[PDB]
């Protein structure tokens, strides 16, 4: 739609190309690709080539967005961060020494960690076969995993609300939580994993 | 006395541009007269417009006026 | 009306009545009792601040002209 | 290697050698000296660093040096701080009124002109006001952080007029200005005409040479504007028939002496005023224009080189980049093109990363 065939990516990396005279290898491919340069498409509005940024944040920040509200969904991004970060600050300079000399008060390797714990490691799927559904554990690739506990940390800090809650101080504490091994979505894949477990004797089931 | 002076155009998503690159002043964009903070107070349009710079590794040294 | 002129007018105004006022409380902290509005009128200073009260009044507002009225009040009130 | 944390806190001493100085101020002094005008989005960077650090700017230390020579016999002389959006004009007062309540002055400090106007449901008249409609929730703030602006003078003045104040209370003579203030507190049903007849008191005693009043207004563009408030009926009142506000007109005419009272233009709430303005006769209108007075207007310019460098180095020292591709030298240009030479907006980027 609206773009032909053959078409490349467009580049975000840009130290790679500052100086592209390392071996011999790349710099043919390069020179190659810039011989007969093809239409390459255009950059989106929402890519940058920047350096204070991470493909995972924006990734997140556009899975939050709710129909069309780019503005709102980055305001909502903003506001989660400053308040881990007025968190952090305020636990750290509330605290010994031992502690404050233990920990880092940066949100990405924090936000990082609580993704690599939260991601599941095994998936079932109802597998049709006489007419009943039978889970089957089968294996996923890891942006999969990822992908799923993405989304079931935006279901867990959408849907699992009641009425004096709030959303930005809220989805900081879950995630707060979440990087302390004790939190609601790690229990969901406790509760998987045990299930799964309780299954596994249908391994049979599986065709590849 | 225009040193540093070129224009150029831009049609997209219905959309007319005609940006006015100079190299001698500070890091600065205006659009139509006043200055692009004005005109653009969400960090997405600076950042498009950033991002041009960025990838030429040339900010504090360019200035433009679209 | 005279609120819908082509130039506003220095006479008959706030401005002046303001201006006015604070010439008459200067000339009463400085130990001054012979007061004059007519002399006081033919003023540079005073002149300089009503041509750029009317400039900005009439013609829209920019750089220049709130630069010569900064220029005008910190020559006539005499304050560094 | 950037000097910032070396001057004392002192501001009769900045002087143009002394140019980006993170000067340190005592945790006490911010509640004496600074009891009302707080911007709520930098009251977090005072709990967090327990500094009140704030960089010297041009704009903002060549007013200090024109109150060096200012006569106290000249009436008051108002000094606007005007600017782009973000540049620095609300919290640029700041840099005067403590300069100004160290060598022992009458500081009349306001909050904010804006929510004095805008956001206000709770809405009462007045019999001893000229007939007018007056916010009496309002009086019940300002009275109260007024005893702690300036310890030092008000427990000498003393009244020199009897007040009729109710049908139960008055005001006799030889009393202190203290104990006035905090008397029409308790009583919230005629707690909105202290602020008519305090105001008007201090007038008489600023022409001598013991007290220099000075009014600390942030935000003249809502004394002057149009409001939004309507009546029982739907329609809008005009600001001259607030009793609350009515009697602070009078005081910005250059009635009395001693010193000059000082002001900063805000844009956190200019009714019917567009974004894109940032001149101060596009943001207060025909009514905020023909009683202006001879004032000093001051611009607010945006940042240079040299006090760009100043920023990074601060949060270098107290470790807030916590990031790791972003003390190289190249990455430092990327934060001066997502400001702009702005200290609001690189807050806001700072806040987190
Ligand atoms: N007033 C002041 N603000 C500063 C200073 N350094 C950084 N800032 C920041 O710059 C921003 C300026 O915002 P401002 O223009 O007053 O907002 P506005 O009143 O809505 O126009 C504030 O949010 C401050 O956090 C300083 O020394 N003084």
């Amino acid at each position: 739609s609206r773009y032909s065939p053959e078409f490349k990516d467009p580049l975000i990396d840009k130290e790679y190309y500052r100086k592209p005279v390392e071996e011999l290898t790349e710099e043919e491919k390069y020179v190659r690709e810039l011989k007969k340069t093809q239409l390459i498409k255009a950059a989106p509005a929402g890519k940058t080539s920047s350096v204070f940024e991470d493909p995972v944040i924006s990734k997140f920040t556009n899975m939050m967005m709710i129909g069309g509200n780019k503005v709102l969904a980055r305001s909502l991004m903003i506001q989660t961060l400053e308040a881990v970060k007025r968190k952090q600050f305020e636990k750290y300079h509330a605290a010994s020494a031992e502690e404050q000399a233990t920990i880092e008060r940066n949100p990405y390797t924090i936000f990082h960690q609580a993704l690599k714990n939260c991601e599941p490691m095994i998936g079932l799927v109802p597998i049709l076969k006489g007419g009943r559904f039978y889970q089957v554990p089968v294996p996923l690739p890891d942006r999969r995993r990822r992908f799923l506990a993405m989304k079931w940390m935006i279901t867990e800090c959408r849907d699992k609300k009641h009425q004096r809650t709030l959303m930005p101080e809220k989805l900081s504490h879950k995630l707060l939580e979440a990087f302390h091994n004790q939190g609601p979505v790690i229990k969901r894949k406790h509760d998987l994993h045990k299930m799964a477990e309780a299954n596994r004797a249908l391994a049979h089931y599986r065709w590849w | 006395q225009g040193m540093a002076f070129s224009k150029s155009e831009g049609k997209r998503k219905t959309a007319k541009a005609e940006a006015i690159v100079y190299k001698h002043g500070s890091g600065r964009i205006k659009v139509n007269g006043i200055d692009y903070q004005l005109y653009f107070p969400i960090t997405q349009d600076r950042e498009q417009l950033m991002f041009p710079f960025h990838f030429v590794d040339r900010l504090g040294k360019h200035d433009v006026t679209c | 009306t005279e609120a819908d002129m082509e130039e506003y007018i220095w006479e008959n105004s706030s401005s002046e009545r303001n201006i006015l006022e604070t010439l008459l409380q200067m000339k009463a902290a400085e130990k001054n009792m012979e007061i004059n509005k007519e002399e006081l009128l033919g003023t540079k200073e005073i002149e300089e601040y009503k041509k750029s009260v009317v400039s900005l009044k009439n013609e829209e507002e920019n750089e220049n002209s709130i630069s010569q009225y900064k220029e005008s009040v910190k020559r006539l009130l005499n304050v560094t | 290697r950037a000097i910032s944390r070396t001057n004392e806190n002192d501001p009769a001493k900045h002087g143009d050698q002394h140019e980006g100085q993170h000067y340190n101020i005592s945790p006490q002094d911010l509640e004496t000296v600074f009891p009302h005008g707080l911007p709520p989005r930098f009251v977090m960077q005072v709990k967090t660093f327990s500094e009140a650090c704030l960089m010297v700017r041009k704009p903002a230390l060549e007013l200090l040096h024109y109150l060096k020579n200012t006569s106290f016999a000249y009436p008051a002389i108002r000094y606007l701080l005007y600017g782009e959006k973000g540049t620095g004009k609300t919290l640029s007062l700041c840099h005067v009124i403590h300069f100004c309540a160290k060598q022992d002055w009458l500081i009349l400090h306001i909050p904010d002109a804006h929510l004095w106007v805008k956001n206000c449901r709770d809405l009462l008249q007045s019999s001893y006001n000229k007939q007018r409609f007056d916010q009496p929730l309002e009086a019940s703030t300002w009275l109260k952080n007024f005893k702690t602006t300036n310890e030092r003078f008000l427990n000498q003045i003393k009244v020199q007029e009897k007040y009729v104040w109710n049908k139960r209370e008055s005001t006799e003579k030889g009393s202190p200005l203290g104990e006035v203030v905090e008397q029409g507190i308790t009583r919230v049903r005629n707690a909105t005409d202290a602020v008519g007849i305090v105001l008007k008191e201090l007038k008489r005693q600023s022409s001598l040479g013991m007290f220099h009043l000075l009014v600390a207004v942030d935000g003249i563009n809502a004394l002057w504007g149009r409001t939004t408030l309507k009546r029982e009926d739907k329609s809008p009142i005009a600001p001259e028939e607030l009793a609350l506000v009515h009697n602070l007109r009078k005081m910005m005419k250059n009635d009395w002496h001693g010193g000059a009272i000082v002001s900063a233009l805000s844009q956190t709430g200019s009714l019917f005023k567009p974004r894109k303005a940032y001149l101060p006769q596009e943001l207060l209108g025909k009514e905020g224009f023909d009683a202006l007075d001879p004032f000093i207007p001051i611009l607010v310019s945006n940042y240079n080189p040299k006090e760009f460098e100043s920023c990074i180095q601060y949060y270098l020292e107290n470790n807030w980049l916590q990031h790791e591709k972003a003390p190289t030298e190249e990455g430092k240009k990327e934060l001066l093109f997502l400001s702009n030479a702005n200290p609001s907006l690189l807050e806001r980027h700072c806040a987190y990363l």
